[PDB]
């Protein structure tokens, strides 16, 4: 017989610790793996590839509309949509990237953010994308918007623009839950020079945007999503 | 060191450190250089 | 013949010569230098504004009476309006700089008086009300005027009783943190190099102070007879190894 | 190791005993630079000294309770303690407060142990052992609105289950989200007019939900929970002066007004021993 | 199955022990060490900085001027202050080095207290310090303080003057908390010859004095302050 | 021996035995020698 | 001055393009030495060529 001391903690149940226990089927063959393609192995993975984000949000019941920013013809100097960037909130927040961030934390990383146009072939427009960094407000009118990251994107036969919001931050990781001091920025585009149809056409035109995260991203300390809940177990 | 016979009683597995999203990010046939025009 | 007693700073454009220093003190002895990439995070190329903006800033002059209870700037604050300094501050999400602080007190072999001159780092105030009342923002935010510690208390200021440190410690303690007395019948100025002191690499230039200077008058001053009874106090501060990113539209602060 | 040389009289040029403090140093001098010393030892290392220690031991960082009842009819849980919940913080109570504040940025790992007692104070019969939930509920997650909520479930948030009576222990890594933790922040979250000044803004590390796992029993339960922290694997930065005034909140730096006179007066001159 | 047989002390939790334990959070990967300047390792490190002491004592609610030792012009053989040495108490109850020394129950080495002088320059003075051991009474005139540790301090352009308490004593330690069998001496100052202005000057000058730990100083067996206390728990 | 996998598991850690005081006593920028004058 | 008196001042050069300076405020942003009274007696100010065009007429 051997001496030993028990220590606080023995028997308590903590559900992330992670140890050996008995097989309840001894001996048992489990079925052969076979190939499949698409495994999984990080969810870092997955929150690289885009999604679209709901941006035109201003609908009231869930529509297909919400995921298509209108755009106006002849329009000049004008805003396009605006947006502040919590990724676990608002627009973002039932994209696969919003839906993701959720289990986590905090976050911190780049972002990408492409707009592709859908407008006839023998359109054209100029629009500037812009990230106004934490410390200022949204921006007002494009000259304010100007002054801060931002790519003139011309319309052509590319039909995505790629935007990447830089990891601009002081503090080396923000909540994915709106926090003030970790908040990142807002997101605004507006007319560079402006959308012109061709003859024959008209009416509105409409941008998809996507979002997905850069290699560069990190999640961190899992918890629950507020994502899903509910009442009484369900049953068969 | 594992006290126990069979496989399914040892504990997590150990961080697959694979990483490789290009079957999701990147699923075209014939392949994608940035920086160069996307349709040729 | 060199003297630890005589002196000359020169930065930038600028320089300032004492012929009656005491050393000078360099915080945790260690000098200002920029930001190693090992230590970054935000992946944006930051400006270095070089000798435009580490130059040397006099502030507005105070006058020590037998009355003074003490004054208290805080950096970057205190700089805010300087030249192209200021101008930076208001236009980066986020800036990082260490400083030189030169404080001066000139007077004659027959005053007597000692100022204890320190440099506190993240010197969070307390609100004379108590209990868990805030110190508002403009409070905190004095500009080069500083805070003046016999000033009244006001609604929404911090306290301001000395023998405290307007934070719950002793006067007779501040010596823990990098300091130099100005003894008038020794000393004539005070210097100490600050280098940049935070837990994260790079912060907001406008939402959080990173030092306060403190001058403080200890042993009161004594002129002559029939002297004026009072000697202005200067503070020359100079922004050393400034860097500044995150450019964009320009901070609205409070007030 | 020396700790006093031999050292016999003097008569030099050289005087180790006159410096000028204006210039903030503090000269090494020893006795033996005044005094003719014999040889001594150390004899000691200074190890019970070291901040690894100093702040290395359990101090108890927060007592609350929950109660065991019939929830029948009760609208406002939380309001019963049929769970109670804490908002994760170090400063509620101020014996480690003092220690942790002789620094302004600490880094540590934390091992927590929780103590959990049970009272009854209505006259009773048979106690059947209740056991004790302790969710981590970090700040952007569901918190528990009933003390059986789909939140207990905690699929994806840490949570230990003990028996009251009992000590349930384990370590979490440092959270902070920058390099150490800020035990003072001379700052706002924002530039706003009327924001929070302090640490309260950087002190966000969510709170800990406790509830009793078990059904009621005819009589009531008090169970009262003592949460202790001890620091593993310590860093601090930059000595401060300790705390002199009694403290008001937990993150402001506040003293309460008409406070008592800190340095005790002499009963007798300047002279008196 | 190994045999066991558990011992006394099995389930205790001892606030002082240091054990493994499992971690809530596996996986999780702690933000980057940036360098910030001023990391402390010991407290034997910081003692050893001198703060001054609230000498001047006789007030009757907290002021700058109990730290002010005053001086009066032309006094002759007479005394400037006294003290006894209980470190943890007292005069020294308030500096660092006193507020340190509590959370500690035994202490043994040598002390450095300095005087700095602020009168104005072209006055002069000549002060004897005298440090009596234990097992005589506070010195009552300077001929009996002169027999005892002493330093005559001559006021001139080097401001200080550094004293040293050499560690005098049967026991190699001594409690914090005042203990007589451990009691540590006295401290006093007179004038030597006497402090003598110039012209066109008047009044009292003072000394500033500071108290600070040798490198020879131990301090052992850590407890509670009595310094700190509360009666309800703070909240926010 | 550790039992455990990640490293906030582990006991405390073990004495600096670093103590280098002069960060906080002596800051000064110019040297000063015990013996030689403070002010030349 | 007499030997036991004592003054700081600042001299400051203003290089081309603004006003003369209106108070120290002004002057302090531009080339200026704070010169301190001491047993050195004198302090050299050096006006540095400040200049787009290299030469200027005396006139
Ligand atoms: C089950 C279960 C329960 C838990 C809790 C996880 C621990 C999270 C707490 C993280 C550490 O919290 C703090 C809070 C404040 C400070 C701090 N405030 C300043 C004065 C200094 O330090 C440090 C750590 O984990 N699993």
């Amino acid at each position: 017989g051997l001496p030993t001391t028990t220590l606080p903690g023995s028997g308590q149940f903590l559900t992330t610790d992670d140890r050996q226990s008995p097989s309840a089927l001894p001996n048992y063959e489990p079925t052969p793996r076979i190939h499949i393609p698409g495994k999984v192995h990080n969810l870092l993975e997955i929150i690289q590839v885009d999604t679209l984000i709901p941006m035109n949000n201003t609908h009231t019941k869930d529509e297909v509309n919400s995921y298509l920013i209108p755009l106006n013809a002849n329009r000049q100097n004008e805003q396009v949509f605006g947006t502040n960037l919590f990724i676990g909130d608002g627009v973002f927040k039932t994209t696969l990237l919003g839906e993701i961030v959720q289990y986590y934390t905090h976050w911190s990383g780049s972002l990408r953010f492409s707009l592709m146009y859908t407008g006839p072939a023998l359109s054209s427009a100029k629009l500037i994308l812009a990230y106004t960094p934490p410390g200022a407000r949204g921006p007002q009118d494009r000259r304010e918007a100007m002054l801060g990251t931002h790519v003139v994107w011309d319309i052509g036969l590319q039909s995505t623009i790629v935007m990447t919001i830089p990891w601009t931050s002081g503090v080396q990781f923000r909540y994915t839950d709106p926090d003030t001091y970790t908040s990142a920025g807002f997101l605004s585009c507006w007319y560079q020079t402006s959308l012109i149809l061709p003859p024959e056409t008209t009416g509105q035109v409409y941008l998809l945007s996507f979002i997905s995260a850069c290699p560069d991203f990190k999640l961190r300390l899992m918890k629950d999503t507020q994502t899903i809940s509910q009442t009484v177990a369900l049953t068969e | 060191i594992n006290y126990y016979k069979d496989a399914a009683s040892t504990s997590s597995a150990g961080q697959s450190l694979s990483m490789d999203p290009s079957k999701f990010t990147e699923p075209v046939k014939d392949l994608m250089l940035k920086g160069a025009p996307a349709l040729n | 013949g060199y003297s630890d007693r005589v002196q000359q700073i020169t930065l930038g454009n600028s320089t300032i010569t004492t012929q009656e220093a005491a050393n000078a003190v360099v915080c945790y002895a260690e000098w200002p230098e920029y930001l190693p990439d090992v230590d970054a995070s935000d992946v944006n190329k930051t400006s270095k504004p070089d000798t435009s903006v580490c130059r040397f800033y006099t502030l507005d002059s105070k006058t020590w009476t037998t009355g003074s209870k003490g004054w208290c700037w805080k950096l970057p604050d205190a700089l805010k309006d300087m030249g192209v300094f200021g101008q930076n501050m208001f236009f980066h999400s986020l800036g990082r700089s260490g400083y030189t602080v030169h404080v001066q007190c000139n007077a004659t072999k027959f005053h007597s008086g000692c100022l204890l001159v320190v440099v506190i780092p993240e010197h969070q105030l307390a609100s004379h009300e108590g209990g868990n009342v805030s110190v508002k923002y403009t409070f905190t935010h004095p500009g080069e005027r500083g805070i003046d510690l016999s000033s009244a208390n006001e609604v929404g200021g911090p306290v301001k009783d000395v023998l405290y440190n307007m934070n719950g410690t002793l006067l007779g303690n501040l010596l823990i943190f990098p300091h130099q007395f100005i003894n008038l019948r020794t000393n004539n100025t005070a210097t100490i190099v600050i280098p940049y002191i935070n837990s994260v690499p790079i912060d907001s230039m406008t939402r959080h102070n990173n030092v306060s200077l403190m001058v403080i008058p200890i042993a009161p001053l004594t002129v002559p007879t029939g002297a004026t009874p009072s000697l202005p106090i200067t503070v020359t501060i100079a922004p050393m190894c400034t860097e500044f990113s995150g450019i964009r539209s320009k901070s609205i602060v409070p007030q | 190791t020396v700790a006093s040389i031999s050292s016999g009289p003097k008569h030099t040029q050289k005087v180790p005993i006159l410096t000028a403090n204006e210039t903030g140093a503090t000269m090494p001098v020893l006795p033996s630079d005044s005094i003719e010393t014999r040889t001594t030892y150390m004899h000691f290392n200074g190890s019970e000294t070291d901040v690894e220690c100093f702040l290395g031991r359990a101090a108890c960082v927060h007592v609350t309770e929950i109660q065991n009842k019939d929830a029948t009819g009760i609208d406002n849980h939380r309001e019963a303690k049929l769970f109670n919940d804490w908002k994760i913080n170090l400063s509620s109570l101020v014996q480690l407060r003092k220690k942790l504040e002789l620094f302004t940025y600490v880094r540590f790992d934390s091992e927590y142990t929780i103590l959990a007692t049970a009272s009854q104070p209505d006259s009773a019969n048979y106690s059947s052992n209740l056991v004790v939930q302790a969710m981590y509920v970090p700040p952007g997650a569901p918190n528990p609105k009933e003390w059986d909520d789909y939140t207990w479930q905690s699929a994806s948030n840490p949570s230990v289950f003990f028996k009251v009576g009992d000590t349930s222990r384990f370590s979490v890594p440092y959270v902070g989200l920058a390099s150490a933790y800020n035990c003072f922040y001379d700052g706002y979250s924002h530039d706003d007019a009327e924001t929070q000044y302090g640490i309260t803004v950087l002190s966000h590390m969510g709170s800990m939900a406790f509830r009793i796992v078990n059904e009621h029993d005819e009589h009531k339960t008090l169970v009262k929970i003592r949460v202790y922290h001890r620091a593993k694997h310590v860093e601090a930065w930059i000595p401060r002066a300790p705390r002199a005034l009694p403290y008001t909140s937990i993150g402001r730096t506040n003293y309460p007004k008409n406070t008592e006179p800190v340095i005790k007066k002499r009963k007798g001159d300047i002279k008196s021993y």
